[PDB]
């Protein structure tokens, strides 16, 4: 604690790094590490998005006989 | 099996009576060697024989059931054996509509099995691909809390029971519409974003009148959009409800005509309200309603939701029938994480036979994975979402937190472990870059360094 | 009154009626009530079966 | 005795009136929120008409 | 005044179905209804004034 | 009167009856083999049992 206050001003002066390890006991356990231990898990959801998906292939969906069998 | 399961099944006869041989009896020969599992007796209903799985709630005493039991084994047993004539098929599986063939004796199985197939994602790989779609819960002041549990529940296994590359978002709608907070629709990392979703669906509770068209006022238009992802295909919209009171052809006709837009009304639990309009709906509209009365949700769910979108792949989908390759997952026995190719297999006339696959071990898809003239890491992203990287181990995920109430404790794995190569190893923006480059998967050899830290053990380097 | 509003017990629903420790139960076709208390609780009427309490 | 019926009949029909006060009451009443999470099979709970009339 | 307290009986029997909190149906526009029935009592109770009051 | 309405419901009710579990089987004759009974509602408390048919 006091010896994180004297880390604070190492920090001040090393790298305070939030890292996510979604494994490890099923839960989504936060890392920090730097350059004090495993906690619990939080937080995602997001605003803004990213990360370009993909397909470009098949996705067949036109008909020339969709049989009005319905239900029943 | 396509060339081959085709033809018996074209002249399978399909009589009835049976009763007397078939299959019978219970085979049992014990063995033991690689891919693990001492095959030994495998008969619900290597080589020696061939194992066949049923559904725990399926009863091995029906006409349909033995009528395939015959055809299928009937044939399959041998040129499948001739697959093994080049080894090694890991797990050479069938699925049809119910039961498994798994091909030589690995031991089926106080614990239930719950496990069916209908429900089992490489399966619904097989089956019409892929889906936008849209979700209208209808929390109307209407629904009691008691079909509210179900449809609560309805929701939170679907959604599961969907597809893992699927957009999605959930409709609430009742004197006025709204959405679950997202609004753009998913691509799903699986575990996060349907777990969001799902746990908001968790409070969901009923108050209001029912504005029916306003929900559906935004569910053509959030079902519309434009603007980025989407993944353009099928369009569909799932209504679950009690039972509307009137028709909306109005909207229909004002946002379709093109009819890419399906329906799949799913009236639950009792009631009494009419399904008329609902059943003129889907109807109306290419889809195909049907309930889920109590907790049949299982089955159910999976009956149609895929078949019913089978039927493009039906038609003029015949040379489509290209391998469909999955998403690494683990193996309902042990064995560790596998990737399942599936093929779809067609009937004759009617509405598809049955999607029969191929497992493979990400072990000797490892041992294409030299590891010798290094030391540190390969890595192997698919077209979207996760590799199959030695940057991990073998655990399914999981969402957040959450210790259980221990309180009402005296439903076990679901899988697949989807992953962001994003998230399985350290951002860099530039980094980004690339891994945004090969998922179009545009760039061939390109390549060069980032200078990084990269995570360890427990404390990082650079 | 002191009886019916509190119960305790275990495991499969074999603990003893009326000699200590032993409690009204839901009818049920089964009955065991979790709560937990141990492996499921065994005894309350107040409200489970309704008011009836003599409280 | 099918002639008593005749003079029965009218605190018959009143009957059938206290019947139907308290049948839409009790709908308006108990099955005015019906509503109960878990757990079937509930039986009769005036969520009809006719349901409050059988209850 | 007979028949429309009829119309009473019927309109309620039928508002009963349903209920179930809000959403409401064919009774929504009932519910101007009984201010109908409303405002023709108190039409009779406007006969009522030149009844007999306190007598 | 124990006769005609015997008679009525003999010619009316002699198919019926012939109950399943739950009604998730219909015909009393599909019915085969075993069946889920999940404790309380929660979908993670399954129990089976060699159920069906019902007399
Ligand atoms: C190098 C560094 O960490 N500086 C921060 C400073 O910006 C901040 O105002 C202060 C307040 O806690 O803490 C320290
Ligand atoms: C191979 C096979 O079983 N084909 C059957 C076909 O014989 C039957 O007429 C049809 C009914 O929809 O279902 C399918
Ligand atoms: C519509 C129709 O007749 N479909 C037939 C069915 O009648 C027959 O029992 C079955 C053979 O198993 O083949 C199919
Ligand atoms: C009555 C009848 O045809 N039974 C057939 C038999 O002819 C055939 O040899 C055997 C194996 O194909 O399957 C059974
Ligand atoms: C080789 C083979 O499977 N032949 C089948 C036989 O097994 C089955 O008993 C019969 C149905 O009566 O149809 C034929
Ligand atoms: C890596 C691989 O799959 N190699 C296969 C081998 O297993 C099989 O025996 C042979 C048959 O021609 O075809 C090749
Ligand atoms: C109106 C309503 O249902 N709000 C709930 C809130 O109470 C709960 O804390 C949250 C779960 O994170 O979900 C939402
Ligand atoms: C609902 C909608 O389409 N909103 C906007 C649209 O008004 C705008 O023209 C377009 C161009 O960026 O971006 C989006
Ligand atoms: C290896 C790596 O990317 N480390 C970064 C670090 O440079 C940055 O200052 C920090 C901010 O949250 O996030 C982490
Ligand atoms: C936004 C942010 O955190 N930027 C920092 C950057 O200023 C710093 O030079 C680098 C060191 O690796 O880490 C990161
Ligand atoms: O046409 C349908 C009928 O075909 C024949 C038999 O399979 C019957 O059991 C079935 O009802």
């Amino acid at each position: 604690c006091i010896t994180e206050q004297t880390q604070y001003f190492f920090d001040n002066d090393d790298c305070g790094n939030c890292s996510r390890i979604f494994h490890v006991e099923k839960l989504m356990n936060t890392n920090l590490i730097f350059i004090p231990c495993d906690t619990r898990l939080l937080i995602q959801a997001e605003q803004t998005s990213d990360g370009p998906d993909p397909c470009d292939m098949v996705k067949q969906p036109r008909y020339r006989k969709g049989p009005d069998v319905c239900f029943d | 099996l396509a060339l081959e399961a085709e033809k018996v099944q074209a002249a399978h006869q399909w009589r009835e009576d049976f009763a007397s041989n078939e299959v019978v009896y219970y085979n049992a020969k014990d063995d033991l060697d690689p891919e693990k599992n001492d095959s030994e007796p495998g008969s619900q209903r290597s080589y020696q024989h061939a194992a066949v799985h049923i559904p725990t709630d399926i009863y091995e005493g029906s006409t349909i059931v033995l009528n395939e039991l015959n055809w299928t084994s009937a044939l399959d047993d041998v040129f499948k054996k001739n697959r093994e004539e080049d080894p090694s098929l890991l797990w050479q599986v069938f699925g049809s509509a119910t039961g498994l063939a798994r091909y030589y004796p690995a031991s089926p199985w106080n614990k239930i099995d719950l496990y069916d197939v209908r429900r089992r994602p490489w399966y619904i790989q097989g089956a019409a691909s892929p889906k936008d779609m849209l979700i209208l819960v209808d929390v109307s002041g209407s629904v009691s809390g008691l079909t509210l549990k179900l449809i609560r529940t309805s929701v939170s296994e679907m959604l599961e029971t969907l597809s893992d590359d699927d957009f999605v978002n959930v409709a609430s709608f009742n004197s006025n519409a709204q959405d679950v907070s997202c609004f753009q629709h998913l691509v799903q990392a699986n575990v996060r974003n349907k777990k969001v979703l799902k746990d908001a669906v968790n409070n969901i509770t009923a108050k209001g009148i029912t504005d029916y068209k306003k929900g559906f006022s935004f569910a053509f238009e959030q079902l519309l959009n434009y603007n980025v992802s989407r993944a353009n295909c099928n369009k569909i919209i799932m209504l679950f409800t009690d039972g509307g009171e009137e028709r909306a052809q109005e909207i229909f006709a004002k946002y379709n005509k093109d009819k890419k837009v399906r329906v799949f009304t799913f009236s639950v639990g009792q009631h009494n309200y009419d399904r008329g309009p609902i059943q003129w709906m889907a109807c109306e509209n290419k889809g195909y309603y049907y309930e889920i009365p109590s907790i049949g949700a299982i089955r159910i769910n999976t009956q149609e939701y895929l078949d019913v979108l089978g039927r493009p792949m039906v038609l003029a989908g015949d040379k489509a029938k290209q391998v469909q390759w999955t998403n690494v997952y683990l193996d309902a026995l042990e064995l560790g994480l596998v990737i399942t190719g599936t093929l779809p297999v067609f009937n004759i006339t009617g509405q598809f036979e049955n999607k029969t696959n191929l497992k493979n071990q990400l072990i000797l898809g490892v041992m294409g994975v030299d590891v010798s003239l290094e030391d540190i890491k390969r890595l192997t992203p698919r077209f979207t979402l996760c590799p199959n990287g030695y940057y991990f181990a073998i655990d399914p995920n999981g969402y957040v937190l959450l210790h259980p109430n221990l309180q009402p404790k005296p439903p076990k794995s679901q899988e697949p472990v989807t992953l962001d190569f994003l998230d399985a190893e350290l951002e860099n923006d530039i980094k980004v870059e690339i891994r945004n480059k090969m998922i179009d998967g545009e760039s061939g050899e390109k390549t060069f360094r980032t200078l990084v830290k990269s995570q360890d053990e427990r404390y990082i380097d650079k | 009154m002191h009886k019916t509003c509190y119960y305790i017990g275990t495991d499969i629903v074999a603990t003893v009626e009326n000699e200590k420790p032993s409690p009204c139960a839901r009818t049920g076709s089964g009955r065991p009530c979790t709560i937990n208390g141990s492996e499921c609780r065994g005894g309350w009427p107040g409200p489970n079966h309704g008011i009836t309490h003599f409280d | 005795l099918l002639n008593s019926i005749r003079s029965i009949a009218s605190l018959l029909l009143l009957l059938f009136l206290f019947i139907i006060i308290f049948a839409l009451l009790g709908m308006q009443l108990f099955g005015g929120r019906y509503d109960f999470e878990d757990t079937e099979v509930r039986r009769s709970n005036f969520d009809n008409f006719p349901q409050a009339l059988i209850s | 005044i007979l028949l429309t307290i009829f119309a009473n009986c019927v309109a309620l029997a039928v508002y009963l179905p349903m209920p179930e909190d809000d959403n409401n149906s064919l009774n929504l526009g009932l519910e101007k209804l009984e201010y109908f029935f409303l405002t023709v009592f108190s039409i009779e109770a406007a006969m009522k004034i030149i009844a007999y009051g306190f007598l | 009167l124990q006769f005609m309405f015997a008679c009525i419901g003999v010619q009316l009710f002699k198919g019926k009856f012939f109950s399943c579990n739950d009604l998730s089987k219909m015909t009393e004759e599909e019915c085969r083999g075993y069946y889920y009974v999940y404790k309380d509602g929660d979908p993670t408390q399954m129990e089976l049992r060699p159920r069906q048919w019902i007399h």
